[PDB]
């Protein structure tokens, strides 16, 4: 029990792994919609809901994890 | 059918017509033909004993017909002319296999649109005409006038 | 001849190729003349739909059958395959393996009992295109004006001589298959504009094509003739002969 | 192939002892073997658990070829008690030990349904 | 001509109309705007399927 | 036993490691999507459909470590 | 004994990590063919057949693993 | 013994590393390989045959890893 | 001893590590090639040389780490 325990907490510390990797896709889209808003700024609304929308895809992966997380943290 | 020893030049990635000389005699007269010598590809070119195994095998299922005909028409006396050891077994395992052979007979013309081989015996000068399925022939070579003219080559038509 | 056949009146040959969209089948056959209210049956029997899917769809499937059995007895179909569903069932308590491997045989069987029983199908397409491309049928015959009177296409029973097939004298090839796969009929057509009529002959087997295992075309016409007859002019056209063809091109001994 | 599978699967676990009975018996006297070595060379505290296998390379050895080297130390660990006492031993709370003491993770062990004698 | 549609279960609105105004009527504002094709039944099914060197049909 | 255990817990934590990698795989998904709708906005539906559907594929995976996770937990 | 099993079902864990670049790879892959098909959207058919056949490759890899997985997890 | 046994079926888990670039090796490739095509449609043939040889080196790399593996597991 | 003979199998298996990244490397090398090949396909041999030279040049180190790995196997 306190040795499962154990590494169950330390596996709830690898969620925090999404969380960098969703940082970092973020940082390279919010770039493409930088660089492409400036190539054809005719469309920016189009472009800028895109972007906010492929954000809402990286935090899924973040809140399944979370909830995979305090899962087995408990389960 | 007809097929030789080297692929031509104008052949793309996509086609592999080489392959099929095995595979693709359901039937008919085949014939493969020897040049004269000197020739390249003496042994290196030699697959009649491979044919002979895979067509065994059509024989047994009935992929290939029982009434055809394979014949080795070696324009030559001898299948390796500077190695009697080699051209002897040659001549033994053609006959332990069951394959005919006719020599000093040269492949001369070949007609595509009714499969026409015409063939000649050097020995007595008759040419033949014989109906093919499937033709494989040893590309001929031929001397070049370059190396004549200048005096270097000596008789065949080979460096001296 | 034509192995589905229902108690229908029309259109014979193409009785198994037409898919009709019905939920169920017609109160009738279809009627070859006006008929009356009373020589019908209004409200038809009880469990109605029932009786005609089994004497319009399962017995003309098994006349199929029972008409060219003679192309299914043979030694791999009669005795190896149910002997192999055999050895397998005495085990099929053991392990579901051997359910398997006892069922296998089987459903190889009625593959090989279900495409042999079937209409021999030739591409009929292939076959016009042919005709219509020779001038001398194109001159009495047309299909804006052209019609069919009578049509004949079965398989042939048995080995064939064994000096003009040689072929088929294969003991292996003997093992799978009774029949020779080849097939004989003719066509009796009609040209309403010109008035003329002619036989047109045919015979075809199995060929390979192109390829080193599968099959190129298994109808192919090595023997194609035409007897033309026409007011008081009779002619005769070969478009294929056999003696040519066979020279060629030989059969395919299909195994399986 | 699921037929071949099915069977072959089968015949291994019907028939197989005739080729590989032979493995079994060696790896069962020789995971006794080794087992008896690990309690000759192996610390064991007041109560039985090898609480220092790092002690030397034998002993780490020793340790990971065992069976019951892994229960033992495991039993221990998850006895939230004992690792209590332990815990009170570190800052310095420490005395003698009785043999009822001493087998208290035995008696953990036979809560849990484990079948330990020498109680 | 109602009791036709029902008893053949076309039961698609507007598929025998030739001019289903009825339909881009209903249609002006709809996502992937599209009316029913003419005579189509809703047992129908022309799907069909292949096989290829690829994967996927492809 | 307990062991195994632990590590059957700790495998579990693993499978987070896709659920990293797909949040970073859309930002780059979606940045070429603003770049390639920039640069030809025109044929959008075209371009687009083909994303979402990519998109599919890719937490397909997520879903399916997921899969193999409980398993080797409870298998 | 118990410890080589308690590796074996570690090793069954690794198994997840080219499912988490395969997320990548496919997001890359799929980015990829966004901008190719702005650039020259005529040509839908060929690019869509090459992206599903570079798919299926990628992905055989990853049940190639899962497969070698199940395999040292038993054998 | 056990622990050199216990190295051994680990390496062989290491073996779906090249796997999980292999996947995303094939990504990079094919998506390079559908540019290169809406560039230059003109070339399918030649494209497409140099991009099946570039992955059938892979593959070889991926066999030879693999093959690696076995060995080491049993010798 | 046993202990060193397991390291001896562990570092074995980081010979794995390199055919990883070949993998991969050859994968930008050829979509390079490609891309590089469609913009210019006149002089396709004199690109397609340079490649498998690279991809020889790969397999240099590759062969390199396996002539090391089991040279510490048994040195
Ligand atoms: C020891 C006991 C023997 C084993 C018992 C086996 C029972 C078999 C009968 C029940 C199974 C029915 C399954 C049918 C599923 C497919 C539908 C179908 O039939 O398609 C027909 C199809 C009809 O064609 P179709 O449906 O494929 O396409 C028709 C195309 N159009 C519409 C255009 C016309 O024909 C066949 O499939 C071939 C005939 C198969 C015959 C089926 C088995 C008949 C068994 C006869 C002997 C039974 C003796 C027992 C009687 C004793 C006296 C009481
Ligand atoms: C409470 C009573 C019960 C209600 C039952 C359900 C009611 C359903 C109401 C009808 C709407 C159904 C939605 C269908 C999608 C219509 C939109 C569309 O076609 O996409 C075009 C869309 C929109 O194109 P558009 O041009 O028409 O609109 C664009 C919208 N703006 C203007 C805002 C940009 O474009 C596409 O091509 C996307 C293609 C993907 C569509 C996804 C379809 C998924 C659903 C299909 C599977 C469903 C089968 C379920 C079978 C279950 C069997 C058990
Ligand atoms: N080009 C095709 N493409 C897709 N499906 C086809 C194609 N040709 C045939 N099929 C399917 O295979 C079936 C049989 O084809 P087949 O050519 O033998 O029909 P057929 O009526 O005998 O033609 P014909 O009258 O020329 O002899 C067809 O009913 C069809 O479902
Ligand atoms: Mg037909």
């Amino acid at each position: 029990m306190l040795l499962v325990k154990a590494v169950k907490v330390l596996v709830m510390g690898g969620c925090m792994l999404p969380i960098a990797f969703g940082a970092l896709g973020t940082g390279v889209l919010f770039a493409g919609f930088n660089v492409a808003l400036s190539r054809n700024p005719e469309e920016t609304e189009s472009l800028f809901n895109n972007t906010l929308m492929g954000f809402a895809l990286i935090e899924t992966f973040i809140f399944m994890s979370i909830g995979l997380g305090f899962f087995v943290l408990f389960a | 059918p007809v097929y030789a020893n080297r692929d031509p030049e104008t052949w793309r990635s996509a086609q592999h017509k080489y392959s099929k000389y095995i595979s693709n005699f359901k039937s008919g007269d085949g014939y493969f033909c020897i040049p004269e010598y000197p020739y390249a590809g003496e042994v290196e070119c030699f697959n009649f004993f491979v044919s002979d195994e895979v067509w065994k095998w059509a024989q047994h299922h009935g992929a290939l017909s029982p009434k055809h005909t394979f014949t080795i028409v070696n324009a030559n006396e001898k299948f390796v002319h500077y190695c009697d050891s080699a051209d002897a077994f040659i001549k033994e395992r053609l006959e332990k296999r069951g394959i005919r052979v006719e020599y000093n007979t040269k492949l001369l013309e070949v007609h595509q649109d009714g499969q026409k081989a015409t063939f000649i015996n050097t020995k007595t000068g008759e040419k033949s005409v014989r109906d093919y399925n499937n033709l494989y022939s040893i590309v001929p070579s031929k001397r070049q006038e370059f190396l004549d003219k200048a005096g270097l080559t000596n008789g065949n038509g080979l460096l001296n | 001849q034509m192995g589905f056949s229902s108690d229908n009146p029309y259109n014979k040959r193409w009785e198994y190729k037409w898919k009709h969209s019905y939920y169920t089948y017609p109160r009738d056959y279809e009627h070859t003349e006006v008929r009356k209210p009373q020589d019908s049956k209004d409200v038809p029997p009880i469990y109605f739909a029932y009786y005609k899917d089994f004497v319009d769809r399962w017995l003309p499937g098994m006349n199929m059958w029972w008409q060219r059995r003679h192309r299914i007895f043979d030694k791999f179909n009669v005795y190896f395959l149910p002997g192999m569903s055999l050895f397998f069932y005495q085990f099929a308590d053991l392990a579901l393996g051997f359910k398997i491997m006892a069922a296998f045989p089987l459903f190889l069987a009625y593959t090989r009992i279900r495409d042999k029983t079937l209409d021999p199908d030739f591409k009929e397409t292939y076959l016009r295109d042919m005709i219509y491309q020779n001038p001398e049928i194109t001159k009495y015959f047309n299909e804006e004006t052209i019609h069919v009177l009578d049509y004949e296409f079965e398989y042939l029973p048995g080995y064939l001589c064994p000096e003009k097939f040689p072929e088929y004298q294969n003991k292996t090839w003997q093992f799978f298959n009774t029949d020779t796969a080849q097939a004989e009929g003719f066509f009796k057509f009609g040209d309403v504009e010109s008035g003329a009529t002619m036989t047109l002959k045919f015979k075809t087997m199995p060929i390979p094509g192109k390829f080193r295992y599968q099959v190129g075309e298994p109808f192919y016409f090595y023997d194609l003739r035409a007897e033309i007859k026409c007011d008081g002019v009779y002619k005769e056209v070969v478009l294929v002969d056999e003696k040519e063809s066979l020279k060629k091109i030989r059969p395919f001994l299909f195994l399986i | 192939g699921f037929g071949c599978f099915s069977i072959i699967n089968y015949l291994y676990g019907r028939y197989g002892y005739i080729i590989n009975e032979s493995s079994q018996k060696r790896a069962a006297q020789d995971l006794l073997d080794n087992d008896m070595a690990a309690d000759k060379i192996l610390f064991k505290n007041r109560v039985g658990a090898p609480t220092r296998p790092l002690r030397s390379l034998d002993d780490m050895m020793a340790f990971l070829s065992g069976s019951a080297t892994y229960d033992q130390l495991a039993d221990y660990a998850s006895y939230n008690h004992a690792m209590d006492v332990n815990q009170d031993q570190q800052a310095g709370l420490d005395s003698w030990m009785s043999e009822k003491d001493k087998n208290m993770v035995k008696y953990y062990q036979r809560s849990l349904g484990k079948k330990v004698e020498g109680i | 001509e109602l009791e036709e549609l029902t008893e053949t279960h076309n039961y698609i609105p507007g598929a025998k109309d030739d001019v289903n105004l009825r339909g881009y009527l209903a249609t002006q504002f709809a996502w992937g705007k599209k009316v029913i094709s003419f005579y189509r039944h809703p047992a129908d099914d022309f799907k069909c399927a292949k096989a290829t060197k690829n994967m996927l049909g492809r």
